[PDB]
């Protein structure tokens, strides 16, 4: 929708990155909006980033790609904020979040596969 | 004496699709549906349907809302005289009151009240007044024997509400206004 | 630089763990899952928090 | 009962004579502008001082206080003490600090009217003796210094109980208290009564006005869910409305246009109710900003109204000084705006009537159909009394004009009325 | 720099001192921080202040997010004025909640 | 046609209106302090439909 | 003083003396009343 958001997510990979959002949600393994996204990138324990195309004004989630290229982190954007945040799981609409780095969870085959799904989206 | 039946189809992500059958599978439309992530139960109502059918030729009808909800507990309600027309719509309401999914969906035969109901917890049905789109307050109560709430069925004519739960014991209510 | 690198491991390994169990007090359907390598776990149950 | 509880009734009877010094300085110590010190100091020749002056500028801005200088603010005045008089110089000396009261409501924000009200509250106990309409007339200045002072001074009367928590405070009252306040019936049943002198005294403005208006408003929206105590609630309230309507200012009116809209989408009332609500709405409507009012609110009764019988012939007379308060081209203005407010039923009870009694403006019927799009069932009830109409009446070229019109945009049912009756 | 630090640190960000002191102490962290002396924080009271400093900080980084990175920027303030009016809704009605008995 | 289908008519063709809830009014005591009363009604309006 | 011996202005107040019941039930109206649900258990 909005050209500065640049790497948009088609369908399969956004059902592909909606699902492991769901199952990361479940694992408590996913930090929600986006000063708590920033918060991820700074202490730099993000495993990807994910951020919805359609937020009006579009640099109050712009901030962001800055960040994940200076620290080498994945970042996709999925076009739909109300999607974006029934998947996270909660009663808003939410425009960014963040699935959290933990080697010993029960999702990390999945999590690898999205990001490196979005690493060649973004290459 | 002449209708057209059309078949509407949902995937997993909120895409929509609608084919015709009286000439072969061929799609009249898609569209997608506002939010969605994972949709579970799509539901027409208002006219007739396989619900409340119809019993002649003659006495079927075309229906107005379209509800759609999804495994979060979110059911977007659509208005038909509208959505045909804008081919990627906006829904007339988004109800939020249940946090389950949702596995039963079953409008009036009249169209006036939605229940929505899911499966995955106890005490888990609420009744939608129309085109209002607000979730009735004094019922169900807190001591309403509703159990986990696999049936609902709507009369056709004696305005009877029956709900079966997972103790297998059916429950009947009767409206009142009908 | 090395003893450096090695704190900062220790530090968020103690971090992760108490996370988990501040995770464990808020609300919510937890289940108590055990891997069996022998390993406890928690899976909260699929309900939309408000 | 008990003699600490006789006691305390004989005391409250007897709490504004100073039997002793003590007292004395106590009661003379409440002031509206001076504080304990200096209130306790100084005397009566001082403050009739300052009275009198502040009443020549508040006769010199509003001319009214003339009679008050000849009553209220006199030497005879400084001299006669309340708690000596018999029970009906009390009762006349109550009217006129009552009549004071409702005048100098308005100019609040005034240093005269605080001197002025500052001999009354120090000389003839206001404060204590009759508490309730100095707290109507000054309760719209909710967040004011004014009233924090006031409400320092008084003793707070049985009703007011929020009040009385946050009496000597440094917050002021906040509106959801306010809210409680007007919540209560009693209190309503009330300020009903103090409006309805306010009205026939014709001293009413709009700050006042708007404050009271809305906590109305707030109190319906309150009472949303109990179907009885909106029940209850209507008697008083549409009371008010009655008389706020047959008043002269278009203040009033538009204020009563509020009430009877927020309450008509709150309670289903009856149809005969909503008839005669617009006929008291049309039998005085009078300026121009009341008339916008009174359409925009005709519409919506006229839609809130569900039911059986909904959309039937507006009757004889109601139609009759409707179309007399407006005329074919005000209506004609107000559908062709674009801000377009939902009136269907209201226009299609408009139409019905015009076909069945003034039988002349059939192409204003085109022009309405034209630029309002009808419901199914309005449409099917217009094509049957225009039906009914071309039987009886004589056929003309503005009815072929309608049906034209119908066969043009939805022939079919025009068919399907054909089929009900005729060939 | 500004527009990337996030929310939190927006609102602490004057209070440095007794923040690094309170956190390597475990006591509790200062909650106004250079944001003290804005005219809604001015004009709560409390616990109010308290909980308006973290909403005007929010919304200013909002704002703060929009102006450094804005290209085609209106420089007429749009997004502030509806940022200012979302909390002074919001004060007023944390103003008009009371917490005594009525 | 049928007396029910009239029904339907009727039904399908009543739209929708905006209720009043317990908290729909206090930005009224807000912006109340001196503005004028026909400002007052369209302001109750617009929030009603 | 008392003696009870175009649309005039009392209109609404004699309506409101006579009637009792404001909310009307005499509609069944075939639509349905929002928010408050008419049920009983069978």
């Amino acid at each position: 929708p909005n050209p500065k958001a640049f790497p948009l997510a088609d369908a399969a990979l956004t059902q592909q990155i909606l699902d492991v959002v769901q199952q990361a949600a479940n694992l408590r393994q996913l930090k929600k909006g986006a000063n708590e996204a920033t918060k991820t990138l700074n202490r730099g324990i993000s495993e990807f980033i994910i951020m919805a195309a359609d937020c009006e004004p579009i640099e109050i989630l712009l901030h962001l790609p800055l960040l994940c290229e200076d620290k080498n982190v994945p970042y996709v954007f999925v076009p739909s904020r109300v999607a974006l945040g029934r998947a996270c799981g909660v009663s808003r609409p939410v425009i960014a979040a963040s699935i959290t780095t933990n080697d010993a969870s029960a999702i990390k085959t999945q999590i690898y596969a999205v990001k490196d799904k979005i690493e060649t989206l973004l290459i | 004496g002449k209708f057209r039946t059309i078949l509407i189809a949902v995937n997993a992500y909120g895409e929509v699709w609608e084919f015709d059958l009286n000439k072969n599978g061929h799609v009249i439309r898609r569209w997608k549906d506002q939010g969605g992530v994972g949709i579970t139960k799509i539901q027409v109502g208002g006219g007739t349907t396989t619900t409340c059918p119809a019993l002649q030729i003659s006495k079927i009808k075309q229906n107005r809302w379209l509800a759609v909800g999804s495994e979060s507990g979110f059911v977007n309600l659509y208005d038909r005289n509208n959505a045909m027309t804008s081919s990627t719509p906006t829904p007339v309401a988004a109800l939020d009151q249940l946090t389950t999914t949702i596995s039963n969906l079953q409008f009036s035969p009249d169209g006036q009240i939605l229940c929505m109901a899911s499966r995955a917890v106890k005490d888990a049905l609420r009744l939608v007044h129309l085109p209002s789109c607000s979730v009735f307050s004094n019922w169900p109560t807190s001591g309403t024997p509703l159990g986990k709430v696999t049936s609902v069925a709507f009369s056709p004519s004696g305005g009877l509400l029956a709900v079966g739960n997972e103790q297998g014991k059916v429950r009947l209510w009767k409206l009142n206004h009908y | 630089v090395k003893q450096h690198l090695q704190r900062e491991t220790q530090l968020k390994q103690v971090q992760q763990r108490m996370d988990a169990q501040r995770e464990l007090l808020k609300k919510g359907s937890k289940k108590k899952i055990v891997d069996s390598s022998g390993k406890i776990s928690f899976k909260w149950k699929k309900q939309r928090k408000r | 009962s008990s003699l600490s509880d006789q006691l305390a009734q004989v005391a409250s009877n007897n709490a504004t004579v100073a039997l002793d010094r003590k007292r004395r300085q106590k009661l003379h110590s409440a002031s509206l502008i001076y504080n304990s010190k200096t209130a306790a100091t100084q005397d009566y020749d001082f403050i009739f001082e300052n009275a009198s002056k502040a009443l020549e500028e508040l006769s010199q801005i509003e001319p009214k206080f003339a009679i008050f200088s000849r009553t209220l603010f006199s030497e005879s005045s400084i001299s006669l003490d309340r708690n000596v008089q018999t029970k009906e110089e009390i009762k006349d000396l109550d009217n006129a600090i009552n009549a004071y009261l409702l005048l100098a409501s308005s100019k609040w924000y005034l240093a005269p009217t605080l001197h002025a009200t500052e001999w009354l509250v120090r000389r003839f106990q206001i404060h204590v003796k009759n508490t309730e309409m100095l707290l109507l007339s000054t309760l719209n200045y909710y967040q004011t210094p004014v009233f924090k002072r006031i409400l320092s001074i008084i003793k707070l009367p049985p009703l007011f109980n929020c009040l009385s928590n946050f009496v000597r405070s440094e917050k002021p009252p906040t509106a959801l208290t306010m809210i409680k306040l007007f919540n209560d019936m009693d209190f309503l049943k009330l300020y009903t009564s103090y409006l309805d002198q306010c009205i026939k005294h014709n001293a009413t403005y709009t700050n006042q006005l708007l404050f009271t208006t809305c906590c109305f408003i707030n109190v319906v929206a309150f009472n949303s869910n109990n179907d009885e105590k909106l029940n209850q609630l209507v008697p008083i309230l549409l009371e008010i409305s009655a008389k706020l309507l047959a008043s002269k200012s278009k203040d009033c009116q538009i204020a009563a246009h509020t009430i009877l809209v927020v309450f008509a989408t709150a309670l289903p009332l009856k149809k005969t109710i909503i008839l005669a609500a617009m006929e008291t709405i049309l039998s005085n409507l009078d300026a121009k900003e009341a008339k916008h009012s009174a359409l925009l609110t005709i519409c919506k009764l006229f839609q809130t109204l569900k039911g059986q019988g909904n959309v039937d012939q507006l009757p004889s007379k109601i139609f009759k000084l409707f179309d007399s308060k407006f005329d074919t081209v005000s209506i004609l203005t107000f559908l062709d705006k674009e801000d377009k407010p939902v009136c269907d039923k209201f226009i299609t009870s408009y139409t019905r009537s015009i076909a069945r009694y003034d039988r002349s403006k059939l192409n204003i019927i085109l022009s309405l159909l034209k630029k309002i799009r009808l419901e199914r069932y309005e449409v099917r009830l217009i094509i049957t009394d225009l039906i009914y109409l071309s039987e009886i009446l004589e056929d003309k070229s503005q009815l072929v004009e309608l049906f034209e019109y119908f066969i043009s945009i939805n022939e079919d049912l025009v068919l399907k009325c054909l089929k009900s009756l005729g060939l | 720099s500004l527009a990337k630090s996030p929310a939190s640190t927006i609102q602490i960000l004057g209070a440095e001192k007794a923040l690094f002191r309170a956190l390597k102490t475990k006591h509790d962290t200062p909650k106004y921080g250079l944001l003290y002396h804005a005219s809604l924080v001015g004009q709560a009271t409390g616990k109010n202040k308290g909980k308006i400093a973290r909403v005007l900080a929010a919304k200013a980084a909002v704002s703060l997010r929009y102006d450094a990175l804005a290209e085609d920027r209106d420089d007429s303030g749009d997004i502030g004025l509806e940022s200012r009016a979302k909390v002074e809704n919001r004060l007023s009605q944390l103003e008009g909640r009371d917490l005594r008995t009525t | 046609e049928d007396e029910e289908d009239i029904a339907l008519e009727f039904i399908n063709g009543e739209k929708k209106d905006k209720l009043v809830n317990m908290n729909s009014f206090t930005s009224m005591f807000d912006n109340i302090q001196n503005v004028q009363m026909d400002t007052f009604f369209d302001r109750v309006m617009k929030v009603l439909t | 003083d008392e003696s009870d011996s175009n649309g005039d202005i009392n209109a609404l107040t004699k309506i409101l003396s006579t009637t009792y019941n404001y909310k009307d039930t005499l509609s069944n109206s075939k639509l349905l009343p929002p928010k408050k649900l008419d049920i009983v258990r069978l």
